[PDB]
């Protein structure tokens, strides 16, 4: 309900952020908008906006139905065709007016950490593309635009656990795997 | 396994090609500093008003008299720990030594005997600032402790203004205000009587190790940020206004106001390892002098009590002396 | 097996910005350093081990590996890079010097990468690039041309950078796709930042040139 909406929106902003920070599209293809008390980068490109929108709309449906366990974003060199980086958002069911504010602060902190990953992440020196995966319940409804895939887990990867935020409904955290 | 893995079938859009005063560069003197630790979170150098340099090498504090050039080994910690900070009291009589284990030692410089050890920090004490007989200690826990060094129960108060390591700490020379910077990228400005921050500044995007009060203007404070920040901001500590700013180009490890001229010196870490002297005015800051000081980050610095000479130290194991004024 | 970002943040101001990034576990170890004589001794032991491996390295089919492991160990254990006790630059120097005349590594991109890490510490990099070219090291690789050309471009010498790119194109340095994109992008930057010096035909417009006369 409220939580699925909130979380889906977070996914939209996070995906944009990763795309900008990892240099998947050039800086000029984004603009600054104020969200979570931060300056967030968000695509101004109609094609990219539409791609992301389709994705996020489906994610919102799966959140509402409680079908989605994880959202995955993998980054891949167009040169070698191999996966260099894997961002994994874990969705778990948790076991007032103030709560909305708290959630906003927690999200802020997670986004700041996502940005701070720039301190240790290898520079991507080749143009990369990206793919998005979700882990879902077996009984989930799958639209034509989504299809079976292996998890594309990284081999010989470093992995970092980021912070989480919780609504009254969902606990969301982020992990990043990468190859040095 | 209840999990089904799905991938969005459509290929992501391919990216489109985008449309859019001469300064001596040679130090006057160089002193070997074997075993000096390379860590941004420590402060291992200080120069007293009695003209004594204290420097921490691993477990030991050595003192050098700038007049006589006599060297002596003032302190050696237990093997389970190391020196994280040294600070002289204002009169230069006492040396406070913060340790990696949270203890704070106080030594008498005359007899070189440890006067006392002060516990109560739960982790490394990386920064120290003296207000009269009050010594203030910052820690990796984010806590600040006020110690009245004359009394058996030393701690007279605590401030918790930081959610991670306290990096910079400085009392104003008149003791009315204290500034703290932190690894949480926060600057706190505290009135002496209050455990409530007078102002809290979030402008820095990295740790703030470098904190300095202007000696010719009471309320003027300089702070400078670490690697992801690189900025030096200036504040009016009465109104909370940001009155100046400059892009330093490198991680800022220290800021030292020139007592004799309207200028401020900064030392730097990644990438530049340099020493900069800036002219200060209401209109703004102009870079006067920029010179590579060390072969590694210039992590530690202290100004001579006559304000004419700046000592810097680094993990190239040189303690260097630069004549900055005259 | 999962390093928390809080732990990394504790050490963030000791992390040298590096193109190749940092190992997570290495950062975990950095944040927990106790700076004791014992810890230093452990590091001294491991260093000794690596040095012994360099001793016996000749027997191995791919001895460069031994240096890589050693270089990594340094990068991993000293997130701030060069210090007296880290000896990073010296190690990079010994490694670059070791394989100069070795045919097996002429075109090996690992060795070249080690050279590129070394060049960051060099006062006059142009001598280094010239050195490599003279010894036919990395000449088939896009990374060499990228770094050489980059030095020139940073210096603002766009024409010099282009010459390097031209050699690479003749060289057919690989992977040729990466090289192609890199060259293209450079050209773009040259046209944006220093158009007046662009020496190649632009098929530029000629306002009011006569394209037809009735007579």
């Amino acid at each position: 309900k409220g939580s699925s909406k909130l979380v889906s929106e977070f996914f939209e902003y996070a995906v944009n952020s990763i795309l900008f920070q990892r240099g998947i599209y050039p800086a000029e293809d984004f603009k600054v908008v104020r969200k979570y008390g931060l300056n967030m980068l968000v695509s101004v490109d109609e094609e990219v906006k539409t791609y992301i929108r389709k994705i996020v709309s489906q994610l919102h449906k799966w959140m509402f139905a409680k079908k989605i366990q994880k959202l995955i974003l993998v980054i891949t060199s167009k040169c070698s065709g191999e996966d260099l980086e894997r961002w994994q958002f874990n969705v778990e069911m948790v076991d007032n007016k103030e709560d909305e504010l708290r959630v906003q602060k927690e999200i802020q902190a997670l986004i700041a950490q996502i940005t701070a990953t720039v301190t240790f992440l290898p520079q991507l020196e080749e143009q990369c593309t990206f793919n998005v995966l979700v882990y879902a319940d077996k009984d989930s409804e799958v639209p034509t635009d989504w299809v079976d895939s292996d998890p594309r887990i990284l081999r010989d990867a470093e992995q970092v656990q980021l912070r989480s935020f919780s609504t009254s409904m969902h606990k969301i955290d982020c992990q990043v795997a990468y190859r040095v | 396994l209840n999990t089904r893995v799905l991938a969005f079938k459509l290929d992501a859009p391919e990216a489109k090609k985008p449309v859019d005063r001469r300064f001596n560069t040679t130090p006057e003197r160089v002193l070997d500093a074997p075993g000096i630790i390379d860590d941004y979170y420590l402060n291992l150098l200080d120069w007293s008003n009695l003209n004594v340099v204290a420097v921490a090498l691993e477990r030991n504090v050595y003192v050098w008299n700038a007049d006589s050039g006599s060297v002596s080994a003032l302190a050696e910690t237990d093997e389970s720990t190391y020196v994280a900070s040294v600070k002289w009291s204002h009169d230069g009589s006492f040396l406070s030594v913060g340790l990696g284990n949270g203890l704070v030692d106080i030594y008498d410089v005359e007899s070189q005997t440890k006067l006392r050890t002060m516990a109560g920090h739960q982790a490394r004490v990386g920064c120290l600032s003296w207000n009269r007989h009050v010594l203030s200690s910052g820690s990796r826990s984010g806590a600040i402790h006020h110690h009245d060094v004359r009394i058996a129960n030393h701690q007279i108060g605590t401030l918790q203004g930081h959610s991670s390591e306290v990096c910079g700490l400085a009392w104003r020379s008149d003791g009315l205000q204290l500034a703290s910077g932190g690894n949480d990228n926060v600057v706190q400005i505290w009135d002496a009587r209050s455990s409530i921050p007078k102002f809290t500044k979030t402008n820095h995007n990295a740790a703030v190790k470098a904190v300095a009060w202007c000696p010719w203007q009471s309320n003027l404070l300089a702070t400078g940020g670490g690697t992801m920040d690189k900025q030096i901001h200036f504040w009016n500590a009465a109104t909370g206004a940001r009155v100046n700013t400059v892009d330093a180009g490198s991680q800022v490890t220290s800021l030292i106001w020139s007592p004799h001229s309207k200028e401020i010196m900064s030392t730097h870490g990644f990438p530049d390892n340099n020493l900069s002297i800036w002219s200060y005015s209401s209109s703004g800051l102009t870079k006067q002098v920029d010179i590579p000081a060390h072969d590694t980050r210039v992590l530690y610095s202290a100004l001579s009590p006559d304000g004419r000479i700046l000592s810097t130290a680094a993990s190239d194991e040189n303690l260097k002396f630069w004549r900055v004024y005259d | 097996n999962w390093v928390h970002m809080d732990v990394i943040e504790q050490s963030k101001e000791n992390i040298e910005p590096r193109k190749a990034g940092h190992s997570a576990s290495a950062l975990a170890k950095s944040s927990s350093r106790n700076h004791t004589e014992k810890e230093v001794a452990g590091l001294q032991k491991e260093r000794m081990g690596h040095e012994r491996k360099i001793e016996t390295s000749e027997s191995l089919d791919d001895p460069l590996q031994v240096w890589i492991d050693y270089i990594k160990w340094t990068l991993d254990n000293f997130p701030q890079g060069e210090t007296k006790t880290s000896g990073l630059v010296t190690l990079l120097e010994r490694c670059t010097r070791e394989f100069v005349r070795n045919p097996l590594y002429k075109d090996d991109v690992r060795y070249l990468r080690i050279w590129m890490q070394y060049v960051n510490y060099i006062d006059e990099p142009v001598e280094l690039f010239s050195f490599l070219a003279h010894h036919h090291i990395g000449q088939e690789s896009s990374i060499f041309y990228e770094e050489y050309a980059n030095y020139f471009e940073s210096r603002g010498l766009f024409q010099k950078a282009d010459e390097v790119y031209q050699k690479g194109k003749r060289m057919k340095a690989k992977p040729f796709l990466r090289f192609q994109q890199k060259y293209q992008q450079f050209t773009h930057r040259w046209l944006e930042f220093a158009p007046q010096s662009f020496s190649s035909n632009t098929n530029s417009v000629n306002p009011l040139q006569t394209t037809f006369e009735s007579t």
